[PDB]
């Protein structure tokens, strides 16, 4: 599966 | 390069219209042709590169990850030989994955990286190292994997060293490097208990610091908190 | 072509493989190869063929409607002027996807339907080639869209005239052809009332044919059915 | 929307 992180407020 | 041609600003519109259009590809060749212009790009602009590489890149590690299930389970004991073409066809998609996490390191490299100072940007385009090595780390197979991983590894650890001194607790980017430093740990390192304890020490930090922020800014942060306590849920 | 080199068999495989993948493009490109062998596809190449460019089209399709209508409304009253960017980029889009169609319709026109003899390979490429005339049709704005609209309607007819002679009422590719047909009545040639009529009698006329099926051929009749059905719901 | 039909079982 996908448990990243990658666009901010 | 085939947008050396277009100005920079209507390169930057365009990447946003193709973010609309769901056309990532196109919306990352607009990207490249922006950060070419040489100048520094705005914290919008790095969003947009980042969105942009992350769909195509997503899209092809998806792709890998079916086709070498395939490919491992016709190397089971009993499976029918089908001959080279599962074997060929994998190879082909990864060659094309390597060679975009190339070009984002190449963007990088050339020269994103060198020319920011604030801590902002530099952590963000360190952890994108990170993340792009790790990535070609998930099919690395050959004599420099260990480099590979090495590579990532001394990204996201130069991130973490800068975000901690420079960056609040709660600060987006720094919580999602934690968060992709952990799953490196995690799914390449082979360092369970280090992912879970970075995961854990920089969920709690956070927490203590929530206070302190705007009711907008608490959003934005606990949304990426949610993440690493979802990874600690099913790690332990 | 870049497949010329490549076992049509192997072409076949790797479009399975690119379909569990979902890597359309990949799919269709390995299709066009297994065409351009020149050998006649069997049924289930046939889909292949149709699954391939149907999934490609319809990523274009829907970046082209999302940049059509940010187009249509920089030119309401009151919209402030942006430059000629939204415009250039759904113009790229629309070329790419005039290109794809044309690329079918190529291989339709060499040489499938001509060497298509049984009704079944016939009016599955017939109806193929309506539909990728419409999807021509759907972005036509020049001198040549009545052309064009004309072209898909022929097609479409005759599979229509061929499938009434030659299938039954609850044959899949019949109900696909009368389905599209339809939609084409509604969207494309401004006449609803041949759509909605087309569609009911379709329906009905399958209806009473269903009790000469197995379990298996009621479950895909219907399915198709019900897809008239959702259309004369939205539509009256 | 999308109200058409094109891979037969
Ligand atoms: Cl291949
Ligand atoms: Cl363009
Ligand atoms: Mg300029
Ligand atoms: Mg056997
Ligand atoms: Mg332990
Ligand atoms: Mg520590
Ligand atoms: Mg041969
Ligand atoms: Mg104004
Ligand atoms: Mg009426
Ligand atoms: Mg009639």
């Amino acid at each position: 599966v996908f448990x990243s992180f990658x666009x901010f407020k | 390069g085939a947008m050396g041609s277009m100005e920079r600003a209507s390169l930057i519109q365009k990447a946003k219209l193709a973010e609309q259009a769901e056309r990532y590809e196109d919306m990352a060749a607009f990207m490249k042709g922006a950060v070419e212009k040489g100048e520094e790009l705005s914290c919008e602009e790095r969003n947009l590169l980042s969105v942009a590489y992350k769909n195509v890149v997503g899209g092809q590690r998806a792709a890998w990850r079916v086709l070498s299930s395939i490919e491992q389970k016709s190397n089971e004991e009993g499976s029918e030989e089908k001959g080279p073409e599962v074997r060929e066809y994998r190879e082909k998609v990864e060659t094309e994955l390597q060679g975009v996490c190339d070009t984002v390191l190449g963007l990088l490299d050339s020269h994103l990286i060198k020319e920011a100072g604030d801590a902002e940007s530099r952590v963000f385009y360190l952890k994108m190292k990170g993340d792009y090595y790790r990535y070609l780390a998930e099919v690395a197979t050959g004599d420099d994997k260990k480099r590979i991983i090495d590579s990532a590894r001394s990204a996201y650890q130069e991130a973490m060293d800068i975000s901690k001194k420079e960056m609040p607790p709660t600060n987006p980017i720094r919580l999602g490097l934690a968060l992709n430093f952990s799953v490196f740990h995690y799914e390449i390192a082979n360092s369970p208990e280090e992912a879970i304890s970075l995961a854990k020490t920089t969920f709690d930090e956070a927490m203590a610091d929530l206070h302190t922020l705007s009711e907008d800014s608490y959003k934005d942060s606990t949304l990426i908190m949610q993440l690493l306590r979802d990874n600690l849920t099913l790690w332990t």
